[PDB]
Order: structure tokens, then C-alpha cells, then sequence
């Protein structure tokens, strides 16, 4: 027997100290060691009710890499709305390590083993563990990158379909690669390579999952209606670099059974003034580095907000915006309770 | 998701109880209510099909479930007679207005005839009044020589006048210099409930 | 939440309508756009978040409608913005701007407490005009009504008083009605006893700001 509660978590990863990378750096001090044997109690005949949108594992996560980034990530000119904070701005290595959640003494995670949960209703099959698997804090937009693929089947996530206003979370089956490359010598032209084969078969497969939730409509994609830079194309961070990827011929799709040259590539950007996520305004970072950048990630979710009006179909586009959202695509199947 | 509102038009004494409705198409969900007054910005009642917000008394009591919901006023204020809405996210109903109820009011009917001023413009308006009635339902037909006119003339009914709670309507007859010319008689028959007969206001070309 | 003044515009112009927010953090929250189209109920066009500026438009209004966000610690501060192009002449109405007020957090992203004081907007072929008054003389047995027929105006609204005041017993003044010229106009009539017929002066006072123009005018008994 227990009940839902809220605690202070601490963090837990494989840190090294030898490593310079800036996720290395903070993930030793503001982490513990991963425990070598962690064990785990199947438990059956017991229900639990769960609620991703309303999780306080989410909010701590944030507030750890929101830290991250304000420890590491110094642009040289950073505005504060009428005022400038001029640093120093040398170049780093920038990759996201595997970061455990744990719980101290009195409380257990308890972790829903149903395969197609979606994250709100009821678990029949709940077993409880000490700490979460292993989850990359990676900062994106729009395509989620190097997440936990479904378990068997597409999972569609979200705190409310019948509500336009709430930000939609897929969960892929299958993953589909991205080829990113920023060749050295034109310096500012930035490549992205999707294999369009797959990517229209894997996509139908988003939109049929989706199609049963509204009375057997089709369902058309398009790019977002506006915004920021950092919502309105593909915004990720690779190798320091803050990438800004143009979306239009990925979303540019239609819905029966399948409908949509050289695969798809998508033209992306450098960007050195960008709105942080921290929330504190604009920002100017160093110019891009030499050589050949190159970053192979996997889709394995798309973050989505459903057009509504006065409609029979459905639009839905491209823009998640919120990283709170991210991580809760990956804690949706945990929650922190506490013990008798 | 149709958000039907009914009856759209509902007659309340000051001090009675009123009763809307929200029939929705696809249920499983909540239902909001909105309350516009003119002359002021709509104003948010209940939200989450039964629950009040800031600074809003208690006879305004809100429930139902599925699909039929219901806005329920205990004991109407003089200061609650208004338009209605409903909300279910983004949809909206086409709104129920609240109405002071009141026994039944002859109009007192009145015709005028357009000023010879007026003539020199090349055009010619004949207007009625009836003012002073109730409920507002009213039927001008406007008849010139025995004969009847429809799709030349505008009516414009003022809302309730809190002093009495009665209505007034304005029917304004245009016509051409030319075609006001070549008639003489103009009437005006008024068929409302207050007396069987329908009271006819009319004068002749001249005088 | 303050917007800009009243605007009239040609069919198949823009309008660009200002939402001043305050009072509450307008990253975390969200500002809804609702038109209210006299006889077709409330409206909604669309939300836009303080984040990343994130729209949600009406699909029934798509490439007309753009909105974008102004910022600048008290964050709080900042400016919404409306942009409506592709005006016909049923988009004519009420423009709020709607945010859910200071209340509970279970309020949902629709349930709006705070409104605007709403922007008017009229969009026609039609061009500013003072009124002509045409006098509504009383017929010929005890109390009779008289008027004055302010006819062929643009736009709203006109202000109609009697004898320049002191005179606000039985004054009906209609709304006014858009005829098929694409003018306003409506009746100001005074019950009025019979036996106060040319031993009292009744004079109305017809006003029109928008085209400057101010008519003293007076009715007598055919
Ligand atoms: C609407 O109201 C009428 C009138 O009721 C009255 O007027 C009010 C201003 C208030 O002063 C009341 O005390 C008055 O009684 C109701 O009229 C009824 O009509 C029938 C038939 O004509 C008559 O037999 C009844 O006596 C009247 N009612 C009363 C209380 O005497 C009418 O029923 C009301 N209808 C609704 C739907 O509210
Ligand atoms: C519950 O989940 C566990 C692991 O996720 C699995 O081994 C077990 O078979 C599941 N229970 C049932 C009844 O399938
Ligand atoms: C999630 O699954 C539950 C099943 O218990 C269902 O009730 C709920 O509507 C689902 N939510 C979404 C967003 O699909
Ligand atoms: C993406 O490219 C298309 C052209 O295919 C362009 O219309 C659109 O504006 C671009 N979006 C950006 C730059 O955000
Ligand atoms: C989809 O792509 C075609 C050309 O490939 C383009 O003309 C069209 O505008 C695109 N649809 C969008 C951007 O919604
Ligand atoms: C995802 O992981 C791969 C391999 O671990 C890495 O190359 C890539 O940079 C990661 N994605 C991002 C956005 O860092
Ligand atoms: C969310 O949707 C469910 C049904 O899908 C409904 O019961 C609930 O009231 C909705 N919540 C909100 C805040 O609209």
C-alpha cells in the first residue's frame, strides 16, 4: 500500500573524470555512480493510477538540465532585456550521456510495465524499481532524437486530443536516422539526409494509430503556422553547435493509406543568435568551428499540435517548444511515491 | 462537436427561476458558460461544468453531465437578464438571452409621413412606431392603396426598458419622389395579440 | 488587457489589433483571440503562447490570420498582436482578446475569466458622411409621438439629445439599421402631450464625431 507523493530526487550516471565533455563534467559532481546491481520486483495483481502531466519527476529534471546549460553553455554576449553580460566563449565538446533518477530512503519508483500505456490511464502489470533507465536530456524540437522506441506498437501521448491548446507526444515503433552533415568548405549551409522510403511508411503508421481516435477522418501534416525560430524548424544541439533545420518537405504529407527525386534532405542553418530555452531572452554565441560536423541521431518521436477550428480532417503540425514535454517521454511510466 | 442551446429566448419573471440548456453532440467532457451584458465585455460564470469563478454570487448554479448540461438561476436579479453562451474548448452556442416577463402591452401606434423636405432628396420615408409594448412580437405589413409591400422596408426594435420592460420597434417604408407620387393612401396594420383586431394607422397624399 | 481604439476599414484590407498584457507571467500562459459576429455567436481564431510563440489557428481562417508576440525584469510586461487580412463584409464585430484570469490552476487553456474592452471594427464599401435629418411631424386626440429620422450616415455612432437637454422623459432612440446603400440609419421619436402642441418647443440634437458633424434640428406639428 502506498500514496502518491513528491520528494527531492538525486540524479545518477557514468560520469567520467577524465572526460571534458560538458554533460561528464556536471554529471560528477551533481551525480552518483550507477549502482552496478540494480534489482527489480515484479508485482502483479496490483493497480496504479498514473499522470505524466502532472509528474514532479519532470519539473526536477528540467530545473537539473536547465543547470547543465547555465554551468557549461557561456555564450560571449548574453542580453537581459535592456542590459548585456559580455564572457568568454570557447568551444566544447557537446554529447548527452545516459542520466539515471533515483529515490533516497523511504520512497520507490514505481515503474508501469504495460506495453501499450500511454501515460494516463491505469497499470495492471506495475512492477517497482530503485532507479529509472537510461535517459540522454537531450534539448530538440519538433523530432525527438535518441529516445526509447515503443515497446510493440505506435503509442500516441497527450494530455487531451479533444483539446487543440495541449502539445501531442508520438511514440515511434520503429526509428528512422537522420544524417546531418555540416561540410568544411558555404560555410553556414548545413545538410540533414531522411530515408523518404521509409519515412512515408513509417509516418502512415503515425497517422492510422492516430485515426482511430477521430471518427475514421484523413488527416493532413504542414509546417507550423509561426512562431520563433526555435519552434517554427527542426531546433537541436550537435557538437556545440545550435542546428536550425527546415521541416517542409517532411511534413508535407497527406493521409489515406500512404501520400506524400533524390531522399528527403532538409536544409538547415548556424545560428550564433538564439533564443535560449532557459527562458532569459536572446543570445549570441562564437562563430561555428572549422571541419566536417556530423550528427547521427534517431527519430523516435514527433511533437505535435493538433490545427483545430470549425472542420472532415484533421491538420496537425510540427512544434514542441516546451522540453518539459521531451522529458516526459520517457518518464511517463514512472512516478515517485512514498512508502507506508 | 454542435453545442445546441435552447430555447434561445427565455421569459423570467424578477425573482423566478430560470433554467438553460447545452445539448451537446459528443459528450464525455465539461461545459463552461459565459454571460454577456450590452454595453460590457462577456464575463465567465461557471467553468468545468460546475464551478464558479472570482467575485460571482451563488445563485448562479451550474451541472449536468454526457451530453445535456443546464445553467440554473435561483432567484433571477434584475441585473441577470442577458445573453448566455456555452463553451466546450473552442465551440461555442449561439447563446440564450434572459427576458423580464411581464403582462401583456398594447402598442400604441403611430404613422408619419415624410417631410416635404425630405422630397427634395428624390426620395420618400414612411415610418411607424407602436412603441411601448409587449411581448416583441409584432407584425408591420405596410399597405399603400390595398396594396402590400415587401422587401423595401426596415424595422428596428430597442431592447427591453428597464423602467417598465417594455419594447417600441421602428418600420421605416423607402420609396422614390416618383413612386411616392403616384399613390395616396399609406397604411400601416399592426398585428400584435393586445385586441383581436389589427389596429391600422394610415393618411392620405396631401395633409 | 488593452487594445487599440475602434477601426473601420475598406473590403479586402488588413487590421492590426494590439493586446496589451500584464499583471501575470505571459510565458506560461496563453492569449486566446475571440470575435463576436452579431447573430453567429462567439468566435474563437486562435491562441498564442508567450514561449515560443506556438499558434493555433481556425481552420476556417487560414491565410488571414497571423499572430505575433512582443516581450522584453517584471516579465509580465508585453504586447499581443492580431492581424486579420482578406476583410470581407460578414467580418464586421466585437474583437477580444481572452486570457484565462488569475484563478485556478484547473482552469483549462479556454476557460477565460478576463476579457478585453473589445475592439469594434467595420469593414465596408462605404466612406464618411454627415447625416440628413428629416423631421417626423406628430399626426392630429391626446398624446402624440414626434421624432427625427437621421437617415444616410457613416459610420457609428450618432448621438441623438432633446431640446439640448431636460428632456429625457419618453425618448426612444433605435439602433441603427445598415441599408443597401451601405448607410446607417435610425429614428429618435418623444411621446409628447397633446396639449403641449405650439406653446412648447421641441428641437433634437443630432451628433456625428467621426465626420464632424453637428445638426440642431426642430420638429413641428405637420
Ligand atoms: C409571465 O408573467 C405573467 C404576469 O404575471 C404578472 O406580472 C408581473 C409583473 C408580476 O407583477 C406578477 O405579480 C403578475 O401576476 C403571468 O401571467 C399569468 O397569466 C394567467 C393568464 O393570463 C393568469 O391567470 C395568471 O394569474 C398570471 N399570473 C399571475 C401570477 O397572476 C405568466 O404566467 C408568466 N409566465 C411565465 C412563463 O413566467
Ligand atoms: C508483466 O511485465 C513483465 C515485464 O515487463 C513480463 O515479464 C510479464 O510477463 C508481464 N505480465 C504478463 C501477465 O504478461
Ligand atoms: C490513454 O489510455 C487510456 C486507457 O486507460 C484512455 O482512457 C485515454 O483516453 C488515453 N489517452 C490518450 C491521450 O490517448
Ligand atoms: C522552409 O522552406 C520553404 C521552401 O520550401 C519556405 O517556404 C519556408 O518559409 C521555409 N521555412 C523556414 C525558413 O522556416
Ligand atoms: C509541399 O511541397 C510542394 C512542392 O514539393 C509545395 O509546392 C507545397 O507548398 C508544400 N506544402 C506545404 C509547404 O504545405
Ligand atoms: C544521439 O546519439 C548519437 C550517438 O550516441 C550522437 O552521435 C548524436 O549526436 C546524438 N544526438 C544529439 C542531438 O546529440
Ligand atoms: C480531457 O478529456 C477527457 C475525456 O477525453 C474529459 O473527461 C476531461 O474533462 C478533459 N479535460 C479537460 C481539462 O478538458
Amino acid at each position: 500500500v502506498w500514496k502518491d507523493a513528491d520528494t527531492t530526487l538525486f540524479c545518477a550516471s557514468d560520469a567520467k573524470a577524465h572526460e571534458t565533455e560538458v554533460h561528464n563534467v556536471w554529471a560528477t559532481h551533481a551525480c552518483v555512480p550507477t549502482d552496478p546491481n540494480p534489482q527489480e520486483i515484479h508485482l502483479e495483481n496490483v493497480t496504479e493510477n498514473f499522470n505524466m502531466w502532472k509528474n514532479n519527476m519532470v519539473e526536477q529534471m528540467q530545473e537539473d538540465v536547465i543547470s547543465l546549460w547555465d554551468q557549461s553553455l557561456q555564450p560571449c554576449v548574453k542580453l537581459t532585456g535592456g542590459s548585456v553580460i559580455k564572457q568568454a566563449c570557447p568551444k566544447i565538446s557537446f554529447d548527452p550521456i545516459p542520466i539515471h533518477y533515483c529515490t533516497p530512503a523511504g520512497y520507490v519508483i514505481l515503474k508501469c510495465n504495460d506495453k501499450n500505456f500511454n501515460g494516463t490511464g491505469p497499470c495492471k502489470n506495475v512492477s517497482s524499481v530503485q532507479c529509472t533507465h537510461g535517459i540522454k536530456p537531450v534539448v530538440s524540437t519538433q523530432l525527438l532524437l535518441n529516445g526509447s522506441l515503443a515497446e510493440e506498437e505506435i503509442i500516441i501521448r497527450s494530455e487531451n486530443l479533444t483539446n487543440n491548446a495541449k502539445t501531442i507526444i508520438v511514440h515511434l515503433n520503429k526509428s528512422v536516422e537522420i544524417n546531418c552533415t555540416r561540410p568544411s568548405n558555404d560555410i553556414r549551409k548545413a545538410y540533414c539526409e531522411i530515408n523518404g522510403t521509409k519515412w512515408n511508411k513509417v509516418l502512415k503508421q503515425v497517422t492510422e494509430k492516430l485515426k482511430e481516435h477521430f471518427n475514421n477522418k484523413t488527416i493532413i501534416f504542414q509546417p507550423p503556422s509561426g512562431g520563433d525560430l526555435e519552434i517554427t524548424m527542426h531546433h537541436f544541439n550537435c557538437r556545440g553547435e545550435f542546428f536550425y533545420c527546415n521541416t517542409t518537405q517532411l511534413f508535407n504529407n497527406t493521409c489515406i493509406g500512404n501520400e506524400t527525386n533524390g531522399t528527403i534532405t532538409l536544409p538547415c542553418k548556424i545560428k550564433q543568435i538564439i533564443n535560449m530555452w532557459q527562458g532569459t531572452g536572446q543570445a549570441m554565441y562564437a562563430p561555428p568551428i572549422d571541419g566536417k560536423i556530423n550528427c547521427v541521431s534517431n527519430i523516435t518521436g514527433i511533437l505535435l499540435t493538433r490545427d483545430g477550428g470549425a472542420n472532415s480532417n484533421e491538420t496537425f503540425r510540427p512544434g514542441g517548444g516546451n522540453i518539459k514535454d521531451n522529458w516526459r517521454s520517457e518518464l511517463y511510466k514512472y512516478k515517485v511515491v512514498q512508502i507506508e | 462537436i454542435v453545442l445546441t442551446q435552447s430555447p434561445g429566448t427565455l421569459s423570467v419573471s424578477p425573482g423566478e427561476r430560470a433554467t438553460l440548456f447545452c445539448k451537446a453532440s459528443q459528450g464525455g467532457n465539461s461545459l463552461s458558460w459565459y454571460q454577456k451584458r450590452r454595453g460590457q465585455p462577456p464575463r465567465l460564470l461557471i467553468y468545468d461544468t460546475s464551478r464558479r469563478a472570482s467575485g460571482i454570487p451563488d445563485r448562479f448554479v451550474g451541472s449536468g453531465s454526457g451530453t445535456d448540461f443546464s445553467l440554473t438561476i435561483t432567484k433571477v436579479d434584475r441585473d441577470d437578464f442577458a445573453l448566455y453562451f456555452c463553451q466546450q474548448f473552442e465551440f461555442f452556442g449561439l447563446g440564450t438571452a434572459l427576458e423580464i416577463n411581464r403582462t401583456v402591452a398594447a402598442p400604441s401606434v403611430f404613422i408619419f409621413p415624410p417631410s416635404d423636405e425630405q422630397l427634395k432628396s428624390g426620395t420618400a420615408s414612411v415610418v411607424c412606431l407602436l412603441n411601448n409594448f409587449y411581448p416583441r412580437e409584432a407584425k408591420v405589413q405596410w399597405k399603400v392603396d390595398n396594396a402590400l409591400q415587401s422587401g423595401n422596408s426596415q424595422e428596428s426594435v430597442t431592447e427591453q426598458d428597464s423602467k417598465d420592460s417594455t419594447y417600441s420597434l421602428s418600420s421605416t417604408l423607402t420609396l422614390s419622389k416618383a413612386d411616392y407620387e403616384k399613390h395616396k393612401v399609406y397604411a400601416c396594420e399592426v398585428t400584435h395579440q393586445g385586441l383581436s383586431s389589427p389596429v391600422t394607422k394610415s393618411f392620405n397624399r396631401g395633409e | 488587457l488593452v487594445e487599440s481604439g475602434s477601426a473601420m476599414r475598406k473590403p479586402g484590407s488588413s487590421v492590426k489589433i494590439s493586446c496589451r498584457a500584464s499583471g501575470f507571467n505571459f510565458r506560461e500562459y496563453s492569449i486566446h483571440w475571440v470575435r463576436l459576429i452579431p447573430g453567429r455567436g462567439l468566435e474563437w481564431m486562435g491562441w498564442i503562447k508567450g514561449m515560443w510563440g506556438a499558434v493555433n489557428y481556425a481552420r476556417q481562417l487560414q491565410g488571414r490570420v497571423s499572430m505575433t508576440r512582443q516581450l522584453s525584469d517584471d516579465p509580465d510586461w508585453g504586447v499581443a498582436y492580431l492581424d486579420f487580412s482578406g476583410l470581407t463584409s460578414g467580418d464586421t464585430g466585437e474583437y477580444f482578446c481572452v486570457r484565462k484570469g488569475p484563478s485556478c490552476p484547473h482552469c483549462g487553456d479556454f476557460h477565460w475569466q478576463h476579457w478585453g474592452q473589445g475592439t469594434l471594427v467595420v469593414v465596408s464599401t462605404a466612406s464618411t458622411k454627415g447625416p440628413s435629418v428629416f423631421p417626423l411631424a406628430p399626426s392630429s386626440g391626446g398624446t402624440a409621438a414626434l421624432g427625427c429620422l437621421v437617415k444616410d450616415y457613416f459610420p457609428e455612432p450618432v448621438t441623438v439629445s432633446w431640446n439640448s437637454g431636460a428632456l429625457t422623459s419618453g425618448v426612444h432612440t433605435f439602433p441603427a439599421v445598415l441599408q443597401s446603400s451601405g448607410l446607417y440609419s435610425l429614428s429618435s421619436v418623444v411621446t409628447v402631450p397633446s396639449s403641449s402642441l405650439g406653446t412648447q418647443t421641441y428641437i433634437c440634437n443630432v451628433n456625428h464625431k467621426p465626420s464632424n458633424t453637428k445638426v440642431d434640428k426642430k420638429v413641428e406639428p405637420k
